[PDB]
């Protein structure tokens, strides 16, 4: 009920007498949580691949198998204003926060009725027999406008796709054959003619052209979910650095709790952490500014309760040893401790009470008594 | 406990730019994506057009261009600014929380909010039609007093039929919005064929945006 | 970090006054008279103290292995002035103690005419690091540096340690302590039990150094001395750097 | 795209019943599916998660099944709180992720005679220009009858609309009112004005016509 019935309760009496007993000990919870962490995103294959001359054509899709990378998919968001940025199978909202196994980049160029027909479970004229999606594919396909780095004039040529295959096409089936193929009942091998042609054709790209037959970038990235060891993780989040409060640090891994604070130490290049003769952390550096901080443990201290006597009066102060008076009436700052609920007098009389380091209290008439 | 206020409202004309808002408060702010998800009088879920924590920005192909969404992790609380609307935007807004498993892609979006009606017409003075049931060759026993209240553009509004007194008879037709844009709901009283002479069911209107309260019963 | 402290720790540190196997692998002569090339197979027993003295190019790799023939993994440690080399890759290796030649040193040729080049065949790792590891272009003009990389294979990552200190003119050896810091910690999964190393000469070839500081062809100091898991006693000082040790045992 | 046909719009159901509602996509989006429950007058709330895990708080025996395209929401129980409209939510369609339909669940009742009761326009409403006709349905369970306006032997409907209100609680009927909006002189020129109830509960279609 008050500091007194804290030493009742404690000393087992209802009768305390006069002096100075320690019933508790204070300690300062921490309010925040740093979880700063080194070993952040970092190059990765997946630039230089969104921005080039050529990525591949429709027949001869390229494929890139990235790995042992810190997947970072930030980057991709922050680009030109796509034209389709689908994804079947994986949440868009997720990406940084899933742990692939291998995604694989494969980039290929289309007209502009052709965006709709790349899909998983949609067949047509080039979903079909150049590069056709499975049922299961958990990926996201990105296309946008490239009316300005393919649109060469006369017709860029450059471009071929497959047709008239003999079967169906499966999951990731690389198709870069050119042999002359017939309808039937006719002698073609390497020649052409009417029913005859080869298993190619030109892409026109030119501004006459209006909308669905302009160039468009499309590439999809085949994330790989199993089990085994992931390869591709997202990038781990780090909060912000307060100083002069006890929180929970998360530096380099070793969780901890303490006042973080700034020190006048010169770590060497090479060493991040550091102890001290009792082989405690004292020190480490900022994970992403290598700075020299200064962790101090958390503020705790013991607490005594000043009781002068039930018989006499029932007012006590309390004694936070080892507080500075700022981790939380009369408020006085001995070099014992914090001493709230006494003033200090500066006249001199027998110690009573002991307090510590030269202090002591009385119950004594100041006029009222305190 | 967990609740999203969407306190944002909306009074616009077509041609106009209104800016709403949702709050949220009781979990993890920064920690989760806001959708926003509209649902129309008469039809089911439109859209969401979310966004996410690391700069993730979607929108839809028939709604890109005339929307933009903005997230502000200072005030706990999100915004959705639209340019010029046009006359299919007239709909209830919502915003969901969408939330999947620790270590999957299950979006199930169980943390809703509370809705935003956002309305695009103009207002008018509203008119109580009499309907006198003169007509005794019904089944007998079974009068229809009614009060027709056309030409209104506000859609809160009741007609009182001398509450304490109405003997639970006030059926609240649903406002029927015209051509025009005007609605027009009804309010008919199950009373017996032999009231009629008894006393003066006055069909009191309270409609509170135009404060006009109407009078002169059938 | 520690400062003003007196740390003991177990470790495969280098034992003080032991017997260090110098090699005296060196071709020069006079007289045009014939000498022999040094280059035995020394065993690996988890520990190394390679402390070779060149001014350009004497010894330029580490390579490592047991069975480094056709079947077990490499490291390809060759530090040339462009960049590091390392990778673990599965490589098709030759007996040749050089690498290329010994002599030629003519720079119309590649920068390091990779003549040990045999068959390619499919890798499981590798760490291109842009800092080079031997950073001396001959300023001085008579002084040396020295080449401490004394290595270490643990049941995790794979130790590097690395330090320039002076080397200037004295009689045998620098009597002075001296500290290693790491540089790389790569990590490694090979049982290796033996070392092979190998010497090159940089198509980067100085003015004729007919002095006894100036052509470092005939200049090798190839130190080899194993580790032995002993317990030492480290003091450290204000600024948090080891200024002398004690072995303890 | 990839679109879902839901179960229709009228489903009757009583307290106690096993109750089924497909959602079948045109593809296969193996086992990603979520059903919402939208009550009229507030906002949805989730009830099945990835199709086969019960998020939380719904106890009801709401359990689902699905591989491939075979989802249904099989209802071994009902209850008088868990009454309104579903959704289901295609998480492997697109980003945008698209919702379904629309399937609201009835309470069954008996069959009651629907009072009709047509009430020609006020006395004043004619000097103003407009009027409007007003025919009553009330008290009708089977909710598929149309209002068919014959104007003197004639089908000249078009302009005339009408609403249902909510079903009653202790009554689970519903009310229908269309309102022929026409001019001055359509109202003071035609003399039949027959509201042809064209209802399933009904033997014979009452047609009630005032004449001026």
């Amino acid at each position: 009920l008050d500091p007194l019935s804290e030493t009742k309760c404690t000393l087992k009496s209802f009768t305390v007498e006069k002096g100075i007993y320690q019933t508790s000990n204070f300690r300062v919870q921490p309010t925040e949580s740093i979880v700063r962490f080194p070993n952040i995103t970092n190059l990765c294959p997946f630039h230089e691949v969104f921005n080039a001359t050529t990525f591949a054509s429709v027949y001869a899709w390229n494929r890139k198998r990235i790995s042992n990378c810190v997947a970072d998919y930030s980057v991709i968001y922050n680009f030109a204003p796509f034209f389709a940025f689908k994804c079947y199978g994986v949440s868009p909202t997720k990406l940084n926060d899933l742990c692939f196994t291998n995604v694989y980049a494969d980039s290929f160029v289309i007209r502009g009725n052709e965006v709709s027909q790349i899909a998983p479970g949609q067949t047509g004229n080039i979903a079909d027999y150049n590069y056709k999606l499975p049922d299961d594919f958990t990926g996201c396909v990105i296309a946008w406008n490239s009316n300005k780095l393919d649109s060469k004039p006369s017709g860029n040529y450059n471009y071929l796709y497959r047709l008239f295959r003999k079967s169906k096409l499966k999951p990731f089936e690389r198709d870069i054959s050119t042999e002359i193929y017939q309808a039937g009942n006719k002698p073609c091998n390497g020649v052409a003619g009417s029913n005859c042609y080869s298993p190619l054709q030109s892409y026109g790209f030119r501004p006459t052209y209006g909308v669905g037959h302009q160039p468009y970038r499309v590439v999809v990235l085949s994330f790989e979910l199993l089990h085994a060891p992931a390869t591709v993780c997202g990038p781990k989040k780090s909060t912000n650095l307060v100083k002069n409060k006890c929180v929970n640090f998360n530096f380099n891994g070793l969780t901890g709790t303490g006042v973080l604070t700034e020190s006048n130490k010169k770590f060497l290049p090479f060493q991040q952490f550091g102890r001290d003769i009792a082989d405690t952390t004292d020190a480490v550096r900022d994970p992403q500014t290598l700075e020299i901080l200064d962790i101090t443990p958390c503020s705790f201290g013991g607490v005594s309760v000043i009781t002068p006597g039930t018989n006499t009066s029932n007012q006590v102060a309390v004694l936070y040893q080892g507080v500075n008076c700022t981790e939380v009436s009369n408020v006085f700052q001995t070099r014992a401790g914090c001493l709230i609920g006494a003033e200090y007098v500066n006249n001199s009389y027998e110690c009573d009470i002991p307090i510590g380091a030269g202090i002591c209290a009385s119950y004594q008439t100041q006029t009222s008594q305190s | 406990e967990v609740r999203l206020v969407e306190s944002g409202g909306g009074l616009v004309q077509p041609g106009g730019s209104l800016r709403l808002s949702c709050a949220a408060s009781g979990f993890t702010f920064r920690n989760y994506d806001i959708h926003w998800v509209r649902q129309t009088t008469g039809k089911g879920l439109e859209w969401v057009s979310a966004v996410g924590t690391s700069g993730d920005t979607y929108y839809l192909d028939s709604v890109k261009g005339r929307f933009t969404i903005s997230r502000e992790d200072a005030k706990k609380s999100v915004y959705l600014q639209m340019n010029s609307l046009r006359a299919g935007d007239t709909a209830m807004y919502y915003c969901v929380r969408g939330d999947a498993s620790p270590d999957n892609i299950y979006y199930y979006m169980d943390v809703w909010g509370t809705g935003t009606r956002v309305i695009v017409s103009s207002t008018k003075g509203p008119s109580v039609f009499p309907l006198a049931p003169s007509s005794k060759s019904t089944s007998g026993g079974t009068a229809a007093l009614g009060c027709l209240v056309k030409d209104y553009f506000p859609e809160p509004v009741t007609v009182s039929w001398n509450s304490g007194a109405l003997t639970s008879g006030v059926h609240t037709f649903p406002a029927v919005l015209q051509s025009s844009g005007l609605y027009s709901l009804s309010s008919v009283v199950t009373v017996p064929s032999s009231s009629l002479g008894t006393q003066t069911y006055i069909c009191n209107v309270n409609h509170k945006p135009s404060n006009t309260k109407v009078d002169k019963k059938v | 970090f520690r400062s003003s402290v007196l740390h003991s720790t177990q470790d495969l540190f280098l034992p003080f006054f032991s017997n260090v196997t110098w090699f005296h692998a060196i071709h020069v002569s006079g007289t045009n008279g014939t000498k022999r090339f040094d280059n035995p197979v020394l065993p690996f027993n988890d520990g190394v103290y390679f402390a070779s003295t060149e001014k350009s190019n004497i010894i330029r790799g580490w390579i490592f292995g047991t069975t480094l023939d056709s079947k077990t993994q490499s490291l390809l440690i060759v530090n040339n002035a462009t960049n590091v080399v390392i990778k673990v890759c599965e490589f098709q290796f030759c007996n040749d103690p050089f690498l290329d030649v010994y002599q030629k040193n003519n720079k119309s040729w590649m920068e390091s005419e990779f003549r040990v080049y045999s068959s390619a065949n499919n890798c499981t790792f590798e760490y291109v690091s842009q800092p080079f590891l031997m950073d001396l272009e001959g300023k001085e003009g008579n002084f040396k540096n020295l080449r401490e990389f004394v290595f270490k294979n643990i049941d995790g990552y794979f130790k590097i340690y690395s330090k320039h200190t002076p080397i200037n003119l004295e009689r045998d050896l620098p009597q002075g302590f001296s500290a290693l810091e790491p540089l790389v910690d790569l990590p490694i999964g090979i049982n290796i039990t033996r070392f092979q190393t190998l010497l090159a000469l940089h198509r980067s070839y100085l003015t004729p150094g007919d002095s006894s500081s100036g052509w470092t062809a005939g200049a090798a100091a190839y130190y080899v001395g194993y580790l032995q898991p002993r317990t030492f006693l480290l003091k450290y000082n204000e600024n948090g750097t080891i200024t002398d040790a004690v072995d303890c045992a | 795209d990839i679109q879902v046909t839901q179960s229709p719009s009228p489903l009757s159901a009583s307290v106690g019943d096993r109750v089924t509602i497909t959602c079948r996509a045109s593809q296969t989006i193996g086992k990603y599916l979520n059903w919402y429950h939208q009550i009229p007058g507030k906002a949805p709330k989730l009830l099945i998660s990835a199709a086969s895990t019960l998020h939380s708080g719904v106890p009801s025996r709401f359990s689902g099944r699905g591989s491939g395209t075979d989802f249904t929401l099989t209802i071994s129980s009902l209850q008088p709180e868990d009454f309104g409209t579903y959704y289901c939510q295609q998480s492997y369609s697109s980003p945008p992720w698209t919702f379904g339909q629309g399937t609201k669940v009835e309470i069954k009742r008996t069959v009651a005679a629907p009072s009709v009761f047509i009430f020609p326009p006020s006395d004043e409403q004619l000097k103003s220009g407009t009027a409007s006709v007003v025919c009553l349905l009330n008290n009708f369970y089977p909710r598929e009858a149309k209002v068919q306006w014959k104007v003197d032997n004639a089908l000249q409907s078009g302009n005339s609309q009408e609403s249902v209100t909510e079903q009653d609680s202790k009554d689970s009927t519903y009310s229908l009112s269309s309102t022929l909006t026409l001019s001055k002189a359509d109202y003071e020129k035609h003399k039949v004005y027959a509201c042809e109830v064209t209802h399933q509960g009904l033997s014979s279609p009452v047609t009630k016509s005032f004449n001026r």
